[PDB]
């Protein structure tokens, strides 16, 4: 038990997923969209759960928008932001491309900011821990968090979009 | 150090080479130089296998053996990856090419029966011997684009067989009319199941589309 300060996610996702076409309907999204959920810790010790929702672009192949929002329950609050570098400036997404051997090519945030040609992939994420506890915390109070989606151009320990059933999930 | 975890990714090997072989039946009738629709069917043969593109994806390839009208021990080989989405993958087989010729080519018959020549639509045939390769071209749909923009293509070469022989390569001898010989070197995504040693001290790797990679010796 420590603040996690890093989420490692790898295994793959499926290039087979068709689009989302229409702003499609509810049955039409779950057809093409793959979660993950996750366990994690904060700094005093409490355990909050991390959903990333990896579902294919509409119009670009070899694009995925992810969606992360800690305790989903939680509505609005939370805040959850992730944004590579930056986070004020940012939403709760970012767009995952591959390149023509389904290895790890570019993350891109709401901004335009994007990772370098090469190396690790770091996104950051940030969101307001609460829950009551009986001394307080003041302001909205965040909690930076990290999430490594592994290293470009290799499938060690990386996410991949190949052409097989999805396998990413988060570990350690 | 190295290591070497149980599940660990094999990323997926697009076919670079099919070794295909088959024989067509010459007891079909032949056609006269004008048929219909009809007619060219009840002589004609068609068949399907698979290849990978570097995703990992099979794509059916389409062959049908269509004899050459009016000409005999000649059949055209029309190619097409993906015969539902035939218009977009744009398949092309030549020889030595891919480029300027169309997805067909006729492929004549020594008189005993072995592989004699194949030639495309271009006027590139084969040499009098020798192994017959054909180059196979068509788009990957799902593949991002070039540096310059066009939509990326995967090119394989298929191997008929060696000129005047049998058992590794198509024939044309008379009834039966089937695929003999299927290997193609591509595969999908794999991952590490477990490891095997061998009497040798060769330690080798299994993956789940059945790879086997080695390591080393003792």
């Amino acid at each position: 038990a420590k603040a996690t300060t890093s989420v490692n996610y790898a295994x793959n996702l499926d290039k087979r997923l068709p689009e989302l076409p229409e702003g499609a309907n509810r049955a039409q999204i779950l057809e093409s969209t793959w979660s993950t959920e996750f366990k994690v810790y904060d700094s005093f010790g409490e355990a909050h759960e991390l959903q990333i929702d990896f579902a294919r672009v509409p119009g670009e192949v070899n694009a995925w928008r992810a969606t992360v929002n800690v305790d989903p329950t939680n509505a609005d609050a939370t805040a959850t932001r992730v944004g590579i570098g930056t986070t004020d400036g940012v939403q709760n997404s970012f767009i995952v491309r591959f390149d023509n051997n389904g290895h790890l090519a570019s993350v891109t945030d709401t901004a335009g900011n994007v990772t370098s040609p090469a190396g690790q992939v770091l996104v950051q994420i940030s969101y307001n821990v609460v829950g009551a506890n009986p001394d307080e915390a003041g302001a909205p109070t965040r909690h930076t968090f990290d999430v490594n989606l592994g290293e470009i151009g290799t499938s060690k320990n990386t996410i991949t979009q190949f052409s097989d059933k999805s396998t990413t999930k988060a570990y350690e | 150090d190295l290591n070497i975890p149980i599940g660990q990714k094999l990323d997926a090997k697009a076919t670079t080479s099919v070794n295909y072989a088959a024989n067509l039946d010459k007891r079909l009738p032949e056609l006269p130089e004008g048929a219909n629709r009809a007619q060219i069917l009840e002589s004609t043969w068609s068949t399907e296998f698979k290849v990978y593109d570097s995703f990992g994806e099979a794509h059916e390839l389409q062959i049908d053996f269509a004899r050459v009208p009016g000409e005999v021990n000649a059949w055209r080989a029309t190619v097409n990856v993906d015969p539902t989405n035939a218009d977009a993958t744009a398949t092309r087989v030549g020889i030595g090419t891919t480029d300027g010729v169309q997805n067909s080519f006729i492929v004549r018959f020594d008189n005993n029966g072995h592989l004699a020549s194949v030639t495309d639509t271009a006027g590139n045939v084969t040499s009098p011997a020798g192994q017959v390769l054909v180059q196979i071209s068509y788009n990957v749909v799902g593949a991002n684009p070039d540096e310059a923009g066009a939509p990326t293509r995967h090119t394989f070469d298929v191997n008929l067989g060696e000129i005047g022989t049998s058992k590794n390569t198509i024939t044309q001898f008379s009834d039966k009319s089937t695929t003999k010989a299927y290997e193609q070197d591509g595969y999908t995504l794999g991952y590490l199941e477990n490891f095997r040693i061998d009497q040798s001290g060769i330690i080798t790797g299994v993956y789940s589309n059945g790879v086997r990679q080695e390591i080393g010796q003792i």
